């Protein structure tokens, strides 16, 4: 959770901002992209 | 022969020879059993 000093006037707008972003795909898109973006391992065969 | 690696074929041959020799021995070293009607085809 994003923090803020107690009583700061910025607490409410950031709260509404994160609500809006969650409604948009910004959060899900960022999480899906950053994680698994460059997975080196694993990005079966039959052998004798 | 790819499905079985070379080592397995070698050890198969070794075990075939071992088993054949052991069977021959076991069946035909005891004189008591085959002494009569001299008695086994092994």
């Amino acid at each position: 959770g994003i923090a803020t000093p107690k009583g700061s006037s910025l607490g409410t707008p950031v709260n509404l901002a994160v609500l809006k972003l969650s409604e948009q795909g910004v959060l899900d898109k960022l999480k899906n992209k950053w994680w698994y973006d460059k997975g080196e391992c694993g990005a079966e065969k039959t052998s004798a | 022969l790819d499905p079985l690696a070379y080592e397995i074929w070698m050890c198969i041959v070794f075990a075939y020879i071992g088993v054949s020799v052991v069977l021959f021995l076991v069946s035909r070293f005891s004189p008591y059993e085959w002494h009569s009607e001299e008695s086994n085809e092994f």
